[PDB]
RNA sequence: GCCAGCAUCAGUUUUGGUGGCAGGAUAAAUCCAUAGGAAUGUAGCUUGCCUCGGUAAGUAUUAUAGCCUGUG
RNA sequence: AGAACUGGCGAUGCGGGAUGAACCGAACGUAGAGUUAAGGUGCCGGAAUACACGCUCAUCAGACACCACAAAAGGUGUUAG
RNA sequence: UUUGCUCCACACAAUAUAGAUGGAUACGAAUAAGGCGUCCUUGUGGCGUCGCUGAACCAUAGCAGGCUAGCAACGGUGCACUUGGCGGAAAGGCCUUGGGUGCUUGCUGGCGAAUUGCAAUGUCAUUUUGCGUGGGGAUAAAUCAUUUGUAUACGACUUAGA
């Protein structure tokens, strides 16, 4: 219906500067920096209290101001990481063969060395994506932890090593051996 | 100087015609600098000239003329019809015209 | 077309038995004229044991509304047909005056409904007097206290094909 | 450090906004933003100017960086009184706008006379600059 | 007005200017079109890959060679679209098409003369905000273009050299516009002015 | 003799500028005067807490803005 | 395949429906000027990339009667009731 | 092969024109953003300004643009030389140093135009080729025929032969 003008506030803590560009976002924290392109969205910023950062659409149609919210929930996932930093959690499930998973190096490309999957001869690489780091907790029986800022590169390294693992030609229902995410927090939780 | 020019510039479009059937007998102009019909009406009944060279002289002169005129605007775009004594041959669709000053109102 | 607003009266041929009919009115929007009485007998027909023949028009008069300046917003009642059915519906135009909206009604039902001039009956055309009595969002939009907005992205028309710098669409 | 984000407004529409009708039966003259119809239409007032009270589209306007305060629905008589206290009128000579529309006009009405002083002039001012352009 | 007009094709609908440019021949005016490879076609790039794949497999069925000719330049793309709106079979229409040259990036003479745009067929100015578009030199490239690279690499170097030669000009046109500047409020300036210049 | 230019005309036609009238609710409007009303509530007042002054809500029907409707 | 009334083709060109005995317009000596019909006006192609309100994005869109096909049944796609 | 070929200058002819009749006048990028000016702590910076079309800018006066005189500045332009660079995407053009030369409408003077008769494109462009001069520059191959078989219906192919 052509809605004259719907807007979004995206709050801003003490500690980070948004810095926007045309449509070029970037986000300085202590954590680090992160960078991202908006100009898909035909969307204005604008700055209130060196606090709160607004985004409006204008006469915008169903689509249009969908994205409306999209755009401050990335922008808020930025800071977000930026701040508190998202980790990732992942446990290994298996029955009868114990999931061996290893950080191994090929030409410095930091890559997920996985082997022994349901018995398989098969050594499934994962590159690990650049700013998420990967350790393997202890305290707690076949845990892996994916940690970074962006949201997105982390998620994806995530669903990416879940996705490796899949199982072929088998009733899944029955064999249930993968790598899956029990967990989605921040590094400093409860700050 | 350097320009000499009393003429305005002007290109031959094409014949009058339907899609399928043309008339040889009226002749379509562009004028530059004409973009409305209001604006065409100061060139009705200007004399058109369509100079060309040729390798052979007749009377003294190795250039010969095809005189015409503007007869009335053609759409609502500033062209105009315009016919010649003889008509123009067709092979100078797009061809460049002379548009005189006279005879004049002004 | 554009519309003019006419009252159109007419009456039964008056006869020895009973003179003096009852000089029915209805309000019509048309084009024209002839349209205007033409509109009258179509819907009159619908509601008396009446027709052309057997009837007469007795005036027609334009009507053109007060105030050509001040913003109005209409409720509109119509009775329209669709390809399967017949059906009412109830909106509003905000515009400045009555028959520019009743131009603006047979477009949109038009655009939205695909409904021709032929199926489309206008039953009643009011002002709503008071604000905050409008039901339909997209003219409460309009309602509001100091409202504002830009105009993003404005084209240029150019006049001439070639242009010597890449246009800028700033406003 | 400090955030910043850049500013991005633009002419935004609103009552007492002024415009400027591009084509019609003014086509040239000021009017006021008087009152919002949709979003694509809106009523304006000339009354200065002689353009009378009407609903128009604003694809048949352009907004000028003018504004001043009227009340919404505001009638002829004190859009007037408001046009004369806001000073729109040299407000809008002034501007840059306006100068090359009239410098526009006056090179249309200059007659073949005028026309030869213009280049007499302008190649005696073109001796004084080139002059001045050889030692810096 | 001009002997030949050059155009910047970035950033425009490959049948809107195919359109403009056709009749601009056809009344006897030499276009010289270049950067072809930033074309754009609106539609999303999966609607004009499926287009073009559409376009692929009209072929003659007894003699491949005689068949239609899928050229798959942008400058190539770009000629399809203008070959059509002309009529290329007549000797009218041959004259034409001699009367155009189309090509890819910016190359030599026509890298220092000046380029105009279209404003009709310009992409910011016709498509709705939004739309999704196509770029002929991504499509190009999809269906067998070699050159994407070679052309970066030349228009990287080209527009080096021509930053170069914008930073002089800037620095001359402040130069001439202090002059001017310290020229006015001259009596001959005066004059100029009350005649509008 | 052949081909043209200009002027004054006649017939056919195409395109502009401009004058006087007649209608209509003897256009409706704007404008002027008067009465009443309301908020997308102007001034003023009060309350709340503020970078000493503007916020936020309550009152307030023209006041340091105005608007609507009727009648003439 | 077989009839009724009327109009046509046969026996008929011309403008239009790209193309077509039958549709639409209009029926014809040789020419000139003007104006139109039906159909059209991005380019081919003569004629507004006219103006105005809306709707639609289609990973087989849609695009003008005769006519050159598509149905039932479905869709928090989107719009208006 | 009876003086042939190529390049340079003008000398006259022939030839032809998809169509000069002042200038094709050079950032890139974005368009829900930019250009320019200025300042600093050089940035995704601050401040100011501009667009709302090239309807611009430049050029533009003189016998189709003549012949002379003076004044003011030391600039502007064309031309043949010359110094140094840059450009390979189809560069074949762009910038620059020095001197010479012509003009200069930056300003003020003197002489000439007529008769093409009241308009007649009223002829000023560039394409190619040829014949002449005078001034340099350099002195080959291919095919047929014979021959080979890594080839072959014939052509064609591949070899050899002072």
């Amino acid at each position: 219906m052509k809605y004259i003008q719907t807007e979004q506030q995206i709050e801003v803590p003490e500690g980070v500067t948004v810095s926007i560009k045309s449509r070029i976002v970037k986000v300085v924290g202590p954590r680090g920096t992160l960078t991202k392109n908006l100009k898909h969205i035909d969307v204005t910023f604008t700055k209130v209290n060196n606090q709160l950062i607004k985004v409006a659409v204008h006469n915008g149609g169903r689509k249009h101001v969908a994205a409306l919210r999209t755009v401050k929930s990335l922008v808020d996932n930025m800071i977000t990481g930026v701040t508190k930093g998202y980790k990732y959690k992942m446990r290994y499930v298996y029955a009868h063969f114990p999931i061996n998973v290893n950080i191994v190096e090929k030409d410095g490309a930091k890559f997920i060395e996985v082997r022994n999957f349901l018995g398989d001869k098969k050594i499934r690489n994962v590159p690990v994506r650049d700013g998420v780091t990967i350790e393997f907790s202890t305290n707690v029986k076949d845990e892996i932890v994916l940690s970074g800022n962006s949201v997105e590169d982390v998620s994806q390294n995530a669903a990416d090593l879940q996705q490796i693992c899949r199982v072929r030609n088998k009733d899944i229902r029955k064999f249930l051996d993968g790598i899956y995410v029990s967990h989605k927090g921040f590094i400093t939780e409860d700050l | 100087a350097e320009s000499h020019r009393l003429y305005v510039k002007g290109k031959h479009l094409s014949y009058q015609r339907s899609k399928r059937v043309n008339n040889p007998n009226v002749s379509l102009i562009k004028i530059e600098g004409v973009a409305t019909p209001q604006d065409a009406q100061f060139y009705l009944g200007k004399r058109i000239a369509y100079v060309y060279r040729a390798s052979k002289e007749v009377r003294g002169s190795k250039i010969r003329v095809m005189w015409g005129k503007v007869t009335r605007t053609h759409g609502n775009s500033g062209v105009v019809r315009a016919t010649f004594r003889n008509n123009l041959p067709a092979k100078t669709f797009g061809a460049s015209v002379r548009i005189f000053l006279y005879p004049s109102n002004i | 077309a554009h519309f003019k607003e006419y009252q159109v009266i007419g009456r039964r041929l008056p006869t020895e038995s009973v003179p003096e009919p009852k000089l029915f009115r209805m309000r019509i929007f048309a084009s024209n004229e002839v349209i205007a009485k033409s509109r009258y007998w179509y819907f009159l027909q619908k509601l008396h044991k009446v027709k052309k023949a057997s009837g007469e028009i007795v005036s027609i008069n334009q009507i053109n509304e007060a105030h050509p300046t001040k913003v109005k917003n209409f409720g509109v009642w119509v009775r329209y047909d669709s390809r399967s059915g017949t059906h009412n519906m109830y909106k509003e135009i905000r515009d400045v005056s009555r028959v520019a909206a009743v131009e603006t009604l047979y477009q949109d039902m038009a655009a939205r409904h695909r409904a021709r001039f032929r199926s489309i009956h206008i039953l009643k055309v009011a002002e709503i007097e008071k604000t905050a009595d409008v039901k339909r969002q997209y003219v409460k939009q309009f309602l509001t206290k100091d409202l504002k907005f830009p105009l993003p992205h404005r084209v240029q028309k150019s006049t001439k094909t070639f242009s010597y710098k890449r246009p800028s669409t700033f406003y | 450090t400090d955030s910043i984000v850049k500013a991005s407004n633009w002419r935004l529409v609103e009552v007492g906004r002024v415009v400027l009708i591009k084509k019609g039966q003014s086509a040239g003259k000021l009017a006021a933003i008087v009152e919002i119809i949709d979003q694509k239409k809106v009523l304006i007032d000339g009354p200065k100017a002689g353009v009378p009270r009407q609903a128009i589209n604003l694809g048949q306007v352009v907004l000028t960086p003018l504004t001043f305060a009227l009340p919404r629905g505001a009638r002829t008589a004190t859009v007037s009184k408001k046009w004369a206290a806001a000073a729109v009128c040299e407000k809008w000579a002034a501007s840059s706008w306006a100068k090359k529309i009239a410098q526009r006009e006056r090179r249309a009405a200059l007659t073949d006379f005028e026309r030869f002083q213009v280049m007499v002039l302008r190649k005696q001012k073109r001796y004084t600059v080139k002059k001045a352009l050889a030692k810096a | 007005v001009e002997p030949v007009v050059v155009i910047d094709g970035k950033g425009h609908l490959v049948g809107r200017l195919a359109s403009v440019v056709a009749k601009q021949l056809l009344n006897g005016q030499k276009i010289v079109v270049v950067r072809a490879e930033e074309l754009n076609i609106s539609g999303e790039f999966f609607r004009n890959k499926l287009k073009y794949h559409d376009f692929l497999r009209k072929a003659t069925a007894f003699n491949k060679t005689r068949g239609p000719f899928h050229f798959r330049a942008p400058s190539r793309i770009f000629y399809k679209a203008l070959r059509g709106m002309v009529s290329h079979k007549t000797a009218r229409g041959k004259a034409a098409l001699e009367r155009l040259k189309v090509f890819e990036g910016i190359p030599p003479p026509y890298d220092k003369k000046k380029r105009v745009v279209v404003p009709q067929a310009l992409r910011v100015l016709r498509l709705k905000p939004g739309r999704k578009y196509t770029t002929l030199g991504k499509l190009s490239t999809s269906v067998g273009w070699k050159y994407e690279d070679v052309v970066a690499k030349l228009e990287a170097k080209r527009k080096v050299s021509s930053a170069e030669y914008y930073a002089k000009k800037r620095a001359f046109t402040k130069k001439v516009a202090s002059a001017n500047a310290t020229a006015a409020e001259s009596d001959v300036a005066k004059q100029l002015a009350a005649l509008g210049y």
